[PDB]
RNA sequence: CGGUCCGGCCGGGAACUCAAAGGAGACUGCCAGUGAUAAACUGGAGGAAGGUGGGGAUGACGUCAAGUCAUCAUGCCCUUACGACCAGGGCUACACACGUGCUACAAUGGCGCAUACAAAGAGAAGCGACCUCGCGAGAGCAAGCGGACCUCAUAAAGUGCGUCGUAGUCCGGAUUGGAGUCUGCAACUCGACUCCAUGAAGUCGGAAUCGCUAGUAAUCGUGGAUCAGAAUGCCACGGUG
């Protein structure tokens, strides 16, 4: 059918370079690559006392960007299926794969 | 926190994975549905013989490093003073100072 | 400002009149940011203070404000370890703000029933020289007469 | 004019004036004047007397009136015989549900005396 | 051919596409009356081509998203100035010395902590 | 103001007054279960409640019925 | 004042994460605490291997541990035996299959942690704090540090007054996130309580 | 541009909004005048932006033996108790005084009907639609959604029409009585919410005192953390202004 790629990542340059090998690995496989669209990223955010006793006024705000990539490959030869299905990516990516 | 307390909360994990995993649904279920035994179905009687400490309401979330109960924080499992403390090592990943 | 020179804003025009005066008074009388609230208000007041008298309606505003002005005012001053009040000349732009803001306080403290109402019993009666907003002008300008030799 | 609530309704909005009966507020008074037949926008004037039997009749369905009063005074009377948590707090003066009395009791204490 | 320009404001965007000859507005498969209850609003939106005579010489199609009513109407204003000066190019000087070209960059500030607002500090008391 | 899916009393204090009633007139029941409702079979019974230091003696009456039995032990000292 | 971390504020300007995995809501506090004990179990062990950062990442399913280490000889050992004694129970800590890699600190004078850990092992010694603290700067300076400041708190030599010194040499810009600023703590028990140090040290900009 | 149940919905398009990665852009760079021909200052052009453009993070040496031994770590005392377990109670008391807030005293408003325009977030022992039942809080059934897709989720001030007509009122909602819902072993002390009923003070506040310089104050809604349940607090978001 058609398997589409969802990449989620804390740094965006590793995201990005994960994202890259990807498509290379789809496109020197000889498959057709849609992407990769830049889905909004979702920063949740912290605020913390900083103060053992009191001292409300005093907090640091912290936040976690996650950024997110889609590569949707429209007809995914098989070649192309157990290609990307041993790629070595990165620590800090997480990788699902539909299908 | 003194190591009575994490103790305590040790203690009442367990009896909550133990018991209110399955028995104390299923009284809870004959308790709630309106369809059955209107009169005696007995289960709020039961309810109540199985241990207090196997409700999950009875659980307090305590950092995991101090077991400070307040400032919890659900997302690191931390309170807010070893929260700070882990991110500014650069131990927790992806979090930093925020600034808008 | 202890050293800050300062611009001007810019004020939008009144879209049913294009008057920078009407506008200021619509700013004046906004409470809330409820612009459109003070609009309705002032554009009624303004059609009732039209029939009643005939120069249109800007003409009656600019009428009932030249009652109002205050050429002269007093300026509070801590010099000889008592109060000094020594009388200023009004700048025209302030001249504005002062007779828009007694007429604003002058129809707020009125018993008629709605703001328009006010403001059109407050414009009509300071067109003829009379009512609480006149009132204020003449006191100050009592007060600035009092302490004319303090110039 | 007058009702089997004793009372005398002012002319005004029937939806309002239903109001001054003890026990009637304005959900059951849109509730009589819809029973009944009435507009809710008319004055208790241009109302016909067999308009204001008509609402008689529907207020009758309802316990409004010093007999409410009575049945309010028997539920305190009884709290307080009883001498229950809200017996006692009826007995005194005090807040009866669960309202702090450190500060703000300045209803149920009244006017605050040194 | 329609002449096309991006407005926009606190939280608006505006999307203006102008054509040549005719009185009509569409905001929004609305027309500006319809869209705009608010005198200031279609006045704000009329502005630009005001300076510009163009009664019925020009046909605006409007789409505009976020914001409220007075961000809006600045965002197609900011819109229609910019198709405006895509249209011609020689009423760059008017539509600046008016100051429709420049973009409002007035957006609501964040809420700081210790603040009630993102200035408006507690009440502060000292004995 | 809990549900109407039947009141609460803990099962202790029920088995307790039912060996009472069945076996005739006894003692003040002493209990801690200020929070059980006062039931209809209750009704002639002197239950002690528990207010925090004492057992108060609550002789219970009709006019008691679906009340809590702490709500007749006040807890608090106050004159 | 209070000073912000130099360390935390340059995470992702100049400084990289300790550790580097990706986890949802559901793992992230397991994976952190996992982290934690990992981490103190490898800081209790191999306390005499003059260990100065713990990278941890999580691939997949596994994990697998950067220690940074000046004495990477004692750290394996003969024939690896006590790396692979150390990650047979990393593994069970973290509960996944473990790795271990070993990276050498080549220069230790330039450590933060390296160098607070050898400042408070000289205090606890019974050594001198002024020529600890001295040492320890010329020896940050003398390799070709660009700055250098280390700092002493708490009843200094047994005072029963507690006091704070500083010794300072050459450029340290703690304002600037540019540069590339290495800090770290350490304290000290001793007799007469606990002595914090913290050293600075600058390695230039960008 | 075709089709259309008129719904970007479906062919499609990659223009535009936007998403998010890279880059450009602002430097007193240019012009004029003043100025020790210096640094700078005043104005102008151009430009989205002009003089550290707006906001944030960033807190020097030190001061207050300032706060925290109750986050944690750490250099006298207790130890069949100053340790540990349990049930109930208290931290929620109440003559009173203070600080910080919310709601008001109304007509720039209350109520009724109709209708318009946001941003930022959270969600798997979770968010929970549609439909049915209930006056309502909610209940039953049961999709979709680890989420630019599904849900929370109807923005409210606003606008149109009607009414109220200055009164302790169709203002105000305290307090109290009755009847309930949900969470939770369990709502008595001591939960939140709903319905019916009641309708305190309050008609703008003495001495005094606080915040705020622009998308600010003022006002209007929205979300999140903690959290089984319990926000008028805190942290954030946008509308009008």
């Amino acid at each position: 059918q058609r398997i589409r790629i969802r990449l989620k990542a804390f740094d965006h340059r590793l995201i990005d370079q994960a994202t890259a090998e990807i498509v290379e690995t789809a496109k020197r496989t000889g498959a057709q690559v849609r992407g990769p669209i830049p889905l909004p990223t979702r920063k949740e955010r912290f605020t913390v006392l900083i103060s053992p006793h009191v001292n409300k006024d005093a907090r640091d705000q912290y936040e976690i960007r996650t950024h997110l990539r889609l590569v949707d490959i429209v007809e995914p030869t098989e070649k192309t299926v157990d290609a990307l299905m041993r790629l070595d990516l990165a620590a800090g990516v997480d990788v699902q794969i539909s299908l | 926190a003194k190591q009575s307390m994490k103790a305590r909360e040790v203690k009442r994990v367990a009896l909550a994975d133990k018991y209110f995993a399955k028995r104390a649904e299923l009284k809870a279920i004959i308790s709630d549905v309106n369809a059955s035994d209107e009169d005696r179905w007995n289960a709020v009687l039961k309810l109540q013989t199985l241990p207090r400490d196997s409700s999950p309401s009875r659980q307090r979330n305590r950092c995991r490093q101090t077991g400070r109960p307040h400032g919890f924080l659900r997302k690191f499992g931390l309170s807010r003073i070893k929260v700070r403390e882990a991110a500014m090592r650069g131990e927790i990943p992806g979090l930093k100072k925020a600034s808008w | 400002p202890r050293r800050r020179v300062i611009g001007q804003r810019k004020i939008l025009p009144d879209p049913k009149f294009g008057s920078e005066l009407l506008a200021k008074f619509v700013n004046i009388l906004m409470v809330d940011g409820k612009k459109s609230t003070a609009e309705s208000i002032v554009y009624s007041a303004l059609e009732t203070l039209a029939q009643r008298s005939g120069k249109s309606e800007l003409e009656a505003f600019e009428v009932a404000l030249e009652n109002v002005r205050p050429t002269v005012e007093v300026k509070s001053r801590r010099v000889g370890g008592s109060t000094y009040q020594v009388p200023v000349e009004v700048r025209p732009v302030r001249r504005n703000a002062l007779a828009m803001r007694w007429i604003v306080e002058a129809a707020r403290k009125r018993g008629d029933k709605s703001m328009a109402l006010r403001l059109a019993n407050e414009l009509s009666d300071a067109a003829e020289n009379k009512g609480t907003a006149v009132k204020k002008r003449e006191d100050v300008h009592r007060m600035a007469e009092a302490n004319k030799a303090f110039a | 004019a007058r009702i089997a609530g004793i009372n005398i309704p002012d002319h005004k909005h029937a939806v309002i004036a239903l109001t001054s009966i003890y026990g009637v507020g304005k959900t059951r008074s849109k509730a009589i004047l819809a029973a009944a037949g009435i507009a809710e926008d008319v004055k208790i004037s241009e109302l016909s007397e067999g308009q204001i039997d008509t609402l008689r009749d529907e207020v009758a369905k309802f316990v409004v009136e010093g007999d409410l009063r009575r049945e309010i005074s028997m539920s305190i009377k009884r709290l307080m015989d009883l001498g229950c948590y809200r017996g006692l707090r009826h007995r005194r003066g005090l807040p009866v549900r669960g309202q702090r009395t450190k500060t703000n009791a300045r209803t149920r204490k009244g006017p605050r005396k040194p | 051919n329609q002449y096309y320009g991006t407005g926009r404001r606190k939280s608006s965007a505006a999307r203006v596409f102008i054509k040549p000859g005719n009185g009509k507005i569409v905001i929004n498969q609305r027309s500006l009356e319809q869209y705009f209850g608010r005198e200031t609003a279609r006045m704000v939106v009329r502005q630009p081509l005001e300076l510009v005579d163009m009664v019925e010489k020009l046909d605006l199609y409007i789409t505009v998203k976020g914001g409220g009513i007075s961000g809006q109407a600045g965002a197609i204003r900011h819109g229609i100035t910019r198709a405006l000066m895509e249209y011609d190019e020689s009423l760059r000087s008017e539509l600046r010395k008016a100051g429709f070209v420049t973009r409002d960059a007035r957006q609501v500030e964040r809420k700081k902590v210790g603040l009630r607002k993102a200035r408006r500090r507690p009440q502060f008391s000292k004995r | 103001r809990s549900l109407k899916k039947g009141p609460f009393i803990d099962l202790h204090l029920l088995k307790k007054v039912e060996k009472a009633v069945e076996s005739g007139d006894k003692k003040p029941l002493r209990t801690w279960s200020r929070r059980s409702t006062i039931f209809p079979n209750m009704i002639g019974l002197t239950i002690a409640v528990h207010n925090g230091r004492q057992h108060v003696p609550v002789f219970v009456t009709d006019e008691m019925v679906g009340h809590k039995l702490g709500e007749f032990a006040p807890t608090r000292t106050y004159r | 004042g209070q000073k912000v971390h130099p360390n935390g504020i340059r995470l992702g300007i100049v400084k990289p994460w300790n550790s580097t995995w990706f986890a949802n809501t559901k793992e992230f506090a397991d994976n952190l605490d996992s982290d934690f004990k990992v981490r103190q179990y490898l800081t209790k062990e191999l306390a005499k291997a003059s260990v100065s950062r713990i990278v941890i990442e999580r691939p997949a399913k596994s994990i697998r541990v950067t220690i940074h280490t000046a004495r990477p000889g004692i750290v394996i050992g003969k024939k690896g035996e006590d790396v692979e004694k150390l990650r047979k129970v990393v593994a069970d800590i973290a509960g996944v299959p473990a790795q271990i890699n070993i990276a050498e600190v080549r220069k230790p004078e330039l450590d933060a942690k390296l160098v607070a850990d050898s400042i408070t092992s000289q205090l606890e010694r019974r050594v001198m704090f002024r020529r600890a603290m001295k040492r320890a700067v010329q020896n940050a300076m003398r390799l070709g540090a660009k700055g250098i400041k280390v700092e002493v708190s708490g009843r200094l030599g047994g005072a029963e007054i507690a006091r704070t010194e500083w010794y300072r040499e050459g450029r340290v810009p703690l304002h600037t996130l540019r540069a590339d600023i290495d800090y770290n703590t350490s304290e000290a028990h001793t007799t007469y309580g606990v002595i914090g140090v913290k050293v600075w040290i600058f390695k230039g900009e960008i």
